């Protein structure tokens, strides 16, 4: 060790070479390959790659959607590759017209298998699914490519443009009427009760709150309806075992000023969605509140 | 023998060797340089041609 | 360029064959107690804090409170551990009897279970990489088999527990083991279990007066609910410092089970080879 070697200033990947060519210069070989600059070099995001029938691709054709997978205990594919906007036809908190739309786009065969695998079982929602963050390109086919983000800033190859992640109306919610520069995104799910069947509702919520606790307090407050029915089941019905009026899950940061209403189209069918641009994606896992 | 006399219908799947032709420069290709991706993992890491 | 790493020293003497089979661990998981620069090899692993009374939880904890490490190229008389730090990207070798699919949540639980290179005084031990689902499914299993501990003699009761130790996740259909032991609860497992049951057995005797005492005030009108149902309950079935010491004891004991509630998300994975005891994954808080 010596004290130039300890100033001299950080390694610069800014400016050095690669490492193909480096080998290639020690050599004095040269290959028909444009060696020098590689792609995705610089890129943070965290990457994965998926496959998915034909069926579920409508509405991933646009880039950028919440990709999530949901679980069949069947022996053949045990997970299925499923998007935000096919889960709305589940929910109830989703108008007759929308719902309506989604269920002709989707009229794919493979779409309704999973909504038959999504209520076919005993268990709630919350059980059966879990979040991979956002959905990037397309290369279609019987069987088509997905490529996604888990950790990431939500770019294009060469960043020459950002992507946006798109929110299907009728699920978008918000608890405050003015928003600080920042705040987060999460993804909500809550339970009716009441209703003969445990009726889901599906929910995202835009948020200055970062703290668990305030962020509970208030959807408490604005869940009591919901709460209300937990309560009345559990007295009502006994032998029964309910459970978590409601579960969070905190997906997302982004600046409030880039928020954005848009139309999104495909099979020259409208959709009304709302738009995040300059998007993020963290992931936590899901936890439940009463 | 019953009162029906059914007809069957069966596939039958060959192997074969094929002759293929064409006329000079009937299609044209156009190319570039291939274009190296990285994608980084900590025990191994590969590139895309 | 180098980057942080941990230096470990066999103190023991390795022989060639020895560090061949050493090698296969490429980059599994290896827990340390202390974030030392150079460790001695006595401690890593679980082996320091195996014990003959003390149970599984107290490994659960003592994991919890323990720092997460990965492995790197094993090479002439030291071996080379890079602690991972939060949101960049590791290679995993799936050391549990689980396999893994894409999109996976990982937990880390102490081991249940050829075997690793011993020596004299030593054996190498490492934590299991679990699924969430089945590490809350054998973590209840397990505290609910150490409830009928006490009733084992009737043969129900053997049945049950022979019925909860069997269980299955997709093609894995393991077994468990039983924590008890020649009839007799290891002590961590005793006071687990006891905590749970009296922190059970405070609340049905304290919210009564409490929860009638809120009723005339709440506009959310649930808490009335919850009057009712208490009262459906009793219907199924003292000085002030002896309830503040209630209370206290309450709490207490609620704080001595959160160390089996909440679960550390370690890891999230990536696509998995059909070599699949290997893995991709992103080091997780």
């Amino acid at each position: 060790m010596d004290a130039r070697a300890v100033a001299k200033r950080p390694r610069d990947p800014a400016d050095e070479d690669n490492e193909l060519v480096t080998a290639l210069k020690a050599k004095r070989e040269v290959n028909t390959i444009s060696v020098r600059y590689l792609y995705h070099a610089d890129h943070q995001a965290l990457t994965a790659r998926f496959f998915v029938p034909e069926g579920l691709v409508e509405f991933e054709a646009q880039p950028g959607a919440l990709l999530i997978r949901m679980e069949t205990g069947c022996d053949s594919p045990r997970h299925l590759y499923i998007s935000l906007y096919l889960l709305g036809i589940r929910a109830s908190n989703v108008s007759a017209s929308t719902r309506c739309l989604l269920e002709s786009v989707y009229t794919a065969s493979a779409a309704r298998a999973a909504l038959q695998w999504l209520d076919l079982g005993p268990h709630l929602l919350h059980r059966r699914l879990e979040t991979l963050g956002c959905v990037k390109t397309v290369s279609l086919g019987i069987t088509s490519l997905l490529t996604c983000v888990m950790r990431g800033y939500l770019y294009n190859t060469l960043k020459t443009e950002v992507f946006a992640l798109m929110i299907p109306k009728d699920m978008y919610l918000t608890w405050e009427e003015t928003r600080g520069r920042l705040q987060y995104v999460y993804l909500i799910i809550v339970y009716d009760y009441d209703g003969p069947e445990t009726r889901p509702g599906i929910y995202v919520l835009t948020s200055s709150i970062a703290h668990w606790q305030t962020l509970v307090d208030v959807a408490r407050g604005k869940f009591a309806r919901e709460r209300c029915s937990f309560v009345n089941r559990r007295i009502t019905r006994p032998r029964q075992i309910p459970l978590c009026t409601g579960v969070i899950q905190k997906l997302g940061w982004c600046l409030a000023d880039d928020i954005h209403t848009s139309f999104l189209v495909h099979k020259e069918l409208k959709l009304s969605v709302v738009r995040l641009d300059n998007f993020s994606v963290e992931l936590g896992d899901f936890r439940e509140f009463v | 023998h019953p009162g029906f006399a059914l007809t069957a219908v069966r596939t039958d799947t060959f192997e074969v060797d094929m002759l293929l032709y064409s006329g000079k420069s009937c299609t044209s290709v156009i190319i570039n340089n291939p274009i190296v991706t990285k994608e980084e993992r900590d025990i191994s890491t590969t590139y895309h041609v | 360029a180098m980057e942080a790493n941990i230096f470990c020293t066999f103190d023991h003497k390795l022989s060639i064959a020895d560090v061949g089979k050493l090698t296969k661990l490429v980059a599994a998981v290896v827990p340390i107690p202390q974030r030392l620069h150079l460790i001695k090899h006595y401690q890593l692993g679980l082996h320091q804090f195996v014990d003959h009374t003390r149970g599984y939880v107290r490994l659960r904890g003592l994991l919890r409170n323990m720092t997460l490490t990965l492995m790197r190229r094993v090479e002439g008389n030291q071996i080379l551990l890079h602690v991972p730090t939060h949101g960049l990207l590791y290679t995993v070798l799936n050391t549990g009897p689980v396999t893994w699919e894409k999109g996976d949540a990982l937990c880390v639980l102490p081991p249940l279970f050829e075997n690793l290179l011993t020596l004299g005084q030593w054996e190498l031990v490492l934590p299991w990489i679990v699924p969430m689902p089945l590490a809350l499914e054998i973590n209840q299993r397990l505290l609910i088999m150490g409830l009928f501990s006490l009733d084992r003699s009737y043969e129900e009761v053997k049945a049950a527990v022979q019925q909860l130790q069997t269980i299955t996740f997709r093609d894995a259909t393991f077994t468990i083991p039983d924590p008890v032991i020649d009839q007799h609860l290891l002590i961590d497992m005793k006071t687990a279990c006891l905590s749970m049951s009296m922190v059970a057995n405070l609340a049905s005797e304290l919210t009564m007066t409490y929860v009638r005492k809120l009723a005339l005030e709440d506009s959310s009108m649930l808490l009335v609910k919850c009057q009712e149902l208490l009262m459906r309950l009793d219907r199924e079935r003292v000085s002030p410092d002896d309830e503040i010491a209630r209370l206290s004891a309450l709490f207490v004991m609620l704080r001595q089970l959160d160390d089996l509630i909440r679960e550390q998300v370690v890891f999230t994975v990536c696509d998995v080879s059909p070599d699949n005891k290997s893995a991709t994954c992103i080091f997780k808080g």
